[PDB]
């Protein structure tokens, strides 16, 4: 109902990428699911996976093996692992909620910038 | 999976205007059709569900018509709070896409 | 007519190593132990054997064997090949349709008939059924002369004859065999492989030609083969059959042995000198079919139990499906019920499908015999035994299953649904049919194929969109799910029953969905299938099984075309 | 040992009309055409027949036939029923531990063996297979040397054989019989049915009776019916076989006639007047289960081919449906894939259970002969049998399909799912073979019991669950549904996997319903189907197919217990 | 969305009930079902049947050929017809509204009263 | 079908009490249970569905508790406009069916 990104802003090719997601005013384990999004320069909007409020995990096939979404709910975070990264996939990372009854990612992060260069 | 393509990559209106946007499917989507509005700035923020529906917080110029593999967004006598980036996205299928998007414009 | 063989070596390994002698008008017997070139030499006199393995050489007349040989000369089978399910007028009917010639009248062709059954005595008889497994018919004594006047028929100057006493009784064996001399009185050359005859047959052989492994123990008159014996250093008692005692010294009471001393003995001399002295389609195709055709459909109707029992089978299923799925509602259950009464109905056709395989399996030696013997060709035999037994026998039972089911379970009410309902089960049956055709097609065991057939199956099923979703297979094999011809028919039914209905009561699903997760349209549970929505999503499906159909049904021609005759 | 029979008369219609006779030590034949009694005295002799229709006084030494007969006495089957995939020596060795007293050591019955196969002269095949289809084995001449042998062990006085020649070849018969002959020397009676011999072997027989259409036409020497026929208004040619002389007047070259001409010739005087001188379980339960047993399991590694291809095939399949179904996602599919898997994996279990109607009908004959031979008891050979064959090759699979399957599509990751997953798999094997042995125990044809296999098979995969929703049937048909052996384990099987699952991603429905047709639980899913959700809604199915199985193979039992042995 | 029942409020025995449903503010064939409840005296309530918004019907198994329901689009009425009536059938008649989505009887309408006398 | 079960067919209560009241099924519901408020010469009223929501027009005081067979509603705190019948309805299978219903009192 309130998410706030955070992480670091460069990265170095072929390490990794790590972000966190902080939900304030619902609990990650009640209802909902729990999306990581991407937008490129040149706008195009990519989909990369979720972490459903049961710990299952679903991701984009694009994204073969890179990725992992975890979970903290003790203090009701989600992170994002990106692995073997390219300087191709530097963009801005949201993180978004999705209901399911509807369908529609209904809450949005601010957003963070991710610069991959050397 | 399936690709939504936006025709219209770019327009150019007045206000007042009437506006349409179009969004066309490479599969049946059943209207489990979306659209976003997007100022520079600004994360994306949900206008239509259900290819009809509309969304609490938004005026009752937006429309939303269409079927099968043909979806549309109609605004009709747009005002300067409604330039921006609008994208179509697909919820039927796991690896939900977007739409390239449209940006308009103001002469 | 006098039929000389000189030298004949035949190779497959060798069976025959070197055979020489001369049959004129009257009784010829070829005897000895199993193993020896007792069949063989039939054979290959009978040019019923490949001549790639043929030395030597075989003359009448003077002449050698011309290709119109076998057309000419009778050849009469161990086992039997008439159709028991006709009548001793009928086979001969349908013998002479083809065997003789077309300037010929109709009358004639009775007149013809009737000379051959009075002079076999087959009067009383005539119109009686020769007999299968369910009719009761006539003895084993008769069927033989059945079978002999069927070669009769063309009136021919040779008759070739294959242990035609071997599973007869004694008293019926002496009958048949006096009917035989009596016969070749009259100037008819017959030659004939026995199996251990009797003295009262052998009193009645004019010549003897004995074979063992392959050699030539001796050839010449069957009376003086005793005396040759004698002479030979042999000695027989006094109640010992002479036919006996020719395989007991064969035994042992030495193969070169025997032969070195026929080779040396008088009677190879003669023989050599006797052969050193002289050599130093009938129809029309329509015809053919037509013939064909009224003989596979009398024995269709004439075995009204294997095909009665499937007509009865339908119409219980049917009636059965009807009263467990009564009243279709369209509610949350309507979904399940529909795609489970259509998958039964399809995998119902396509196993049922399976009897197919005794199409051309049970008949495989009678088509071999009547192609070797110029009766038609393939082509007219395959199109009309498709045309009697498959077509109609797989058309009816899809009728039956629609007119039954579609009104008690409440299907779609109109008239061009119910009309794709029974094409699409039409098309699946025929499909399956055809495949297990090209499965089944030369082959002679029904066992193999049909376990083949019922894996293949099996497979399809699995393949056909209930048990597992379509969309969720991966690439590399999903693929193989258009090698499945359930897919099509299911499909097809699904596609046809589903698209206006309405599952959620309450509820306008048609117009917005409410929640995203409630499949409330037929629509959705199709497309959530992989299913396309347009007309061609349907008609694609029925294409997609005709060219199966033209495909199976080339394959099975090809098996039986290249199909080994001899 | 003598053996005398008079006044004989069975009745079925009567099939032997007055029969008088004694057969001494040494070799005494019954000839005759097939119709005639010719097996059927043998049978009556030989107490294998039901005593209900007999009339007549059969005698031994003075004392009527004893309780104790048929095991001190030997009977030699016409075809093999000596197992083509033991040994020689362990088909004796079988033999022995059944047929002899329990008192006697190993050594003692190894002893007896030697003895024996000394005798017959088997010691350089004693240690090879005797031979089946897919094993190489020993000619069919010494096939019947060891099946005589099995009967030798025991060592009787009398020895009965039913056509020990028919089948083999001339040198083979006449060895076997000179083979009896010098056993018959040392002071055993051999009595035996022959089909139309050959002199050199009527040269050995030392008593002839010669039966026609139940009426005895001769009884004698078997060196004087020659001189009978002679003087009783007949003639035999030179070279002609008396026994084809005999059958040549039985046809015709009357009956009655033959009969009365007997009846006042001194031959039926003289056996009159002898008739008139002289009127006027074994071994323990466990013993027997455990040779049952052993042979059978050798019997089942011996034939590796139909026991591998099994695995094989549940192997292949087992891998293809992980990789279909591989990968289960909690998505709108995952309900349709569990649930299309579950049912596959329970009907194939059911329908390959098809092939335990084999494993009471191909030894059918030898279980009745070793039966009535007082071999064991039906409890014994029933119980062996089961435990040798049907339960490993039943456990087996279950175990394998659950270890490949169960973790390549992901299924519930718990110890005690898997365990409940395979032994309910193995209870449903266990339950269809029980079914198939209970339909199929006391035929003697695969073909009838294999389709009502099928056709209840099918039914009962109707009333499992996934076709059709059993809580939508009409009541007056529902009661049906316990019947199926596949409604139990697809139910337990869905409750054991669908329990905790969710399939809505995004909605916790386990709290609440948003919407009223959505189906997001597997709880939702099961009650819908109409199971229960309860632990004993579980282990209820369970119960309902051990007892089953127990009614199924207290059936079967009591179709072999009460099945005709005579 | 608002309901209005109409009909007799005397019958003969055996011989037929019909009452009418006229529903004002909402199109009948638009999205709901429409059903009929009877509550008995000695208060007990049974619901009886219902018409969707697709002319499909479904009947209470206890009414078995008894009852029938119909409706009227051009003016927006929907009828039950009892048939066959007998003195125990004479309660109190309500026509109701079923969403579906949400699954509860939202809309009621005032009742009428049906006396089965002679 | 399916029958439901109100064991209080009466109840005797005061303002400001806590009452319950329980429903049990002869089957498995799976929250699909009703609970409507009859006054004398009305007709019912819907007053929670999903056996644990609350409709809108009515106070928080009413709750709904339960699972499997066993469901519950508890009015804490009543006042006198809360004196009527209350019946429990299952919305599973197509054949409706009511409680008996329990009727308050006032001591
Ligand atoms: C959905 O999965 C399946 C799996 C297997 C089968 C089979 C059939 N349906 C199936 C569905 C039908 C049988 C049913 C109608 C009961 N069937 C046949 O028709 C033929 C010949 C019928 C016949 O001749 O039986 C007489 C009584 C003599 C008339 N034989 C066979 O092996 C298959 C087996
Ligand atoms: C869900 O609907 C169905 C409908 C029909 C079937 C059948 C089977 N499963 C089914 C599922 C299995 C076959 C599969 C595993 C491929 N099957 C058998 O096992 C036996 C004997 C197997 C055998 O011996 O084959 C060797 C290669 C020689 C080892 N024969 C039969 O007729 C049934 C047919
Ligand atoms: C389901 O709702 C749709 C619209 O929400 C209904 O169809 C509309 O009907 C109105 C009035 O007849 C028309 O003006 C619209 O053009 C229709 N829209 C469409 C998309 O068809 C429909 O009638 C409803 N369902 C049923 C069974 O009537
Ligand atoms: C689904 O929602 C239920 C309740 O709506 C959650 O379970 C509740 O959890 C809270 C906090 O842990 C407890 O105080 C309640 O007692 C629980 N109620 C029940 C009925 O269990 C549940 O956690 C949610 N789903 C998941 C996967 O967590
Ligand atoms: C409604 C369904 C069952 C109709 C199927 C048509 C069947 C009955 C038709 C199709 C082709 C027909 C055959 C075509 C040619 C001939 C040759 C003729 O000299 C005798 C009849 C015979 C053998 C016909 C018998 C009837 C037949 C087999
Ligand atoms: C009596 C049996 C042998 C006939 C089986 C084949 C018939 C039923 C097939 C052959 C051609 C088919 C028709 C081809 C074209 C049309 C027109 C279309 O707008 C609806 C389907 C409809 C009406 C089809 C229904 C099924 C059909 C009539
Ligand atoms: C869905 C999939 C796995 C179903 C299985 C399809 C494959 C295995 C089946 C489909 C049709 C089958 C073919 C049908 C006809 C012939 C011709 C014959 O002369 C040899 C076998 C052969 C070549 C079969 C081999 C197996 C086959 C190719
Ligand atoms: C021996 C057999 C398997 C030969 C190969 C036959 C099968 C594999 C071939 C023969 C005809 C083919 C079909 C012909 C036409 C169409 C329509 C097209 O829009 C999709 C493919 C589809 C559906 C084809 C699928 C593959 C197909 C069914
Ligand atoms: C139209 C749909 C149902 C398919 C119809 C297929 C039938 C008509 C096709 C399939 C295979 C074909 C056969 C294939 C090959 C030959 C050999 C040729 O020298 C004579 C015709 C003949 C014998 C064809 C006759 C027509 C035939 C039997
Ligand atoms: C895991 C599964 C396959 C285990 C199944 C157990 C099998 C292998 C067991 C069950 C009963 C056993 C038999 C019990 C009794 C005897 C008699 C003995 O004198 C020889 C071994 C023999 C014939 C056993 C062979 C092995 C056997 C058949
Ligand atoms: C190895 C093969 C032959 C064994 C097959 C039968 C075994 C697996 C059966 C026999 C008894 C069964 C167990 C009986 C009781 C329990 C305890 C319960 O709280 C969970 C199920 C569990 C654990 C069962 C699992 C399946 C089980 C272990
Ligand atoms: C779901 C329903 C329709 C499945 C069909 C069940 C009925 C038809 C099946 C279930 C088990 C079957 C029985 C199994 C064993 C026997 C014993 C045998 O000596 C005669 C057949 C008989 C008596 C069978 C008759 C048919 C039978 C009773
Ligand atoms: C020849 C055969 C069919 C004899 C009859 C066997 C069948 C019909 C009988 C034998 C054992 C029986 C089961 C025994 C125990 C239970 C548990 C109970 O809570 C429900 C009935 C149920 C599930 C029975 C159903 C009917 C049943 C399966
Ligand atoms: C426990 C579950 C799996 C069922 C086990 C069934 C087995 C153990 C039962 C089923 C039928 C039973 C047989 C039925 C009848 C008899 C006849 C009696 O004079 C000796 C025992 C004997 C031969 C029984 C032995 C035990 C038996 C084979």
């Amino acid at each position: 109902v309130q998410l706030q990104e955070s992480g670091p802003g460069l990265v170095k090719p072929s390490q990794s990428l790590s972000l966190t997601c902080t939900v304030t005013g619902f609990s990650i384990t009640s209802d909902y699911a729990w999306n990581w999004i991407r937008q490129f320069p040149g706008k195009k909007l990519e989909w990369m996976g979720y972490i459903n409020f049961d710990g299952g995990t679903t991701y984009n096939p694009s994204l073969r093996g890179r990725i992992s979404i975890t979970r903290d709910t003790s203090k009701n975070q989600f992170f994002l692992q990106l692995r073997s990264v390219t300087p191709e996939d530097t963009a801005t990372y949201y993180c978004a909620t999705f209901y399911g009854a509807k369908g529609t990612l209904d809450y949005w992060g601010q957003g963070t910038s991710v610069t991959v260069s050397s | 999976d399936i690709v939504l393509t936006q025709s219209p990559s770019s327009f150019s209106v007045s206000l007042g205007d009437r506006v349409t946007i179009s969004c066309k499917a490479s599969g049946y989507i059943l209207n489990r059709l979306a659209w976003y509005q997007q100022k520079p700035g600004n994360a994306p923020r949900l206008l239509i569900s259900g290819a009809t529906s509309l969304e609490t917080g938004f005026p009752s110029r937006f429309s939303g018509t269409g079927s099968g593999k043909d979806y549309t967004l109609s605004i009709s006598s747009l005002q300067t709070e409604d330039v921006g980036t609008y994208y179509c996205q697909q919820y039927w299928s796991t690896p939900w896409t977007f739409g390239g998007g449209t940006k308009l414009e103001i002469r | 007519a006098v039929l000389s063989f000189h030298n004949i070596c035949y190779r497959v390994k060798e069976i025959l190593s070197n055979i020489n002698g001369i049959m004129k008008p009257g009784l010829n017997a070829i005897l000895g132990p199993t193993g020896g070139g007792k069949s063989s030499l039939l054979d290959v006199l009978a040019a019923r054997k490949d001549p790639s393995g043929l030395s030597g050489d075989v003359l009448i007349n003077g002449a050698p064997r011309p290709a119109n040989f076998k057309c000419n000369s009778g050849y009469v089978v161990q086992d039997d090949v008439v159709m028991g399910t006709l009548t001793v007028r009928e086979n001969l009917q349908f013998s002479a349709a083809l065997r003789l010639a077309t300037t010929m009248t109709n009358h004639e062709k009775n007149e013809r008939i009737n000379r051959v059954i009075q002079e076999l005595g087959l009067d009383k008889v005539a119109d009686s059924k020769v007999g299968t497994q369910f009719i009761r018919g006539v003895s084993g004594g008769e069927r033989k002369r059945t079978s002999i006047g069927m070669e009769l028929i063309t009136d021919p100057s040779i008759l070739f004859l294959d242990e035609p006493t071997t599973g007869l009784d004694s008293s019926t064996a002496n009958a048949v065999l006096l009917l035989l001399k009596r016969m070749s009185k009259q100037g008819r050359t017959i030659i004939f492989s026995i199996h251990q005859p009797r003295y009262s047959i052998f009193k009645l052989f004019d010549s003897l030609t004995l074979l063992a492994s392959g050699r030539l123990m001796f050839h010449g008159p069957a009376q003086e083969a005793l005396g040759y014996f004698e002479s030979a250093g042999y000695h027989c008692e006094a109640y010992n059959n002479p036919a006996d005692f020719f395989l007991d010294i064969i035994n042992g009471d030495l193969i070169e042995k025997l032969a070195e001393i026929y080779v040396n003995s008088s009677f190879y001399k003669e023989t050599k000198a006797e052969l050193h002295q002289l050599s130093g389609y009938t129809t029309s195709f329509c015809h053919q079919l037509r013939w064909v055709s009224k003989r596979s459909f009398k024995n269709l109707l004439g075995n009204p139990q294997a095909s009665i029992a499937q007509i009865i089978v339908t119409v219980v299923l049917g009636l059965v499906i009807g009263a467990i799925y009564f009243g279709l509602k369209n509610d949350s259950t309507g979904i399940q019920n529909r795609a489970g009464v259509l998958f039964f109905l399809t995998t119902n056709q396509c196993f049922s499908s399976v009897s197919a395989v005794e199409l051309f399996v049970v008949e495989k030696k009678l088509f071999i015999h009547e192609y070797i013997s110029g009766y038609y060709r393939v082509s007219s035999y395959f199109l009309g035994k498709l045309l009697s037994d498959l077509l109609p026998m797989r058309m009816l039972p899809s009728i039956i299953f629609t007119c039954i089911v579609y009104f008690m379970l409440g299907l779609k009410p109109k008239a061009d649904a119910f009309f794709v309902m029974m094409f699409t089960l039409m098309m699946v049956a025929y499909s399956a049919s055809s495949m297990a055709l090209a499965i089944a097609a030369g082959q002679s065991v029904v066992s193999v194929a049909t376990l083949l057939m019922t894996i293949c199956f099996v497979f399809m099923m699995i393949f056909s969109g209930l048990l597992v979703n379509l969309t969720t297979i991966a690439s590399w094999l999903s693929w193989l799910q258009y090698f499945s011809i359930p897919r099509y028919g299911f499909t097809a039914l699904q596609h046809n029953e589903f698209l206006g209905q309405n599952f959620c009561p309450g509820l306008n699903a048609t117009g917005n969905n409410p929640c995203n997760y409630a499949t409330c349209t037929g629509e959705e549970y199709l497309v959530k299938q992989g299913i396309d929505l347009s007309p061609w999503g349907l008609w694609k499906n029925h294409v997609a099984l005709a060219c199966m159909i033209v495909i199976f049904l080339t394959i099975a021609y090809l098996k039986l075309l290249f199909l080994k005759k001899y």
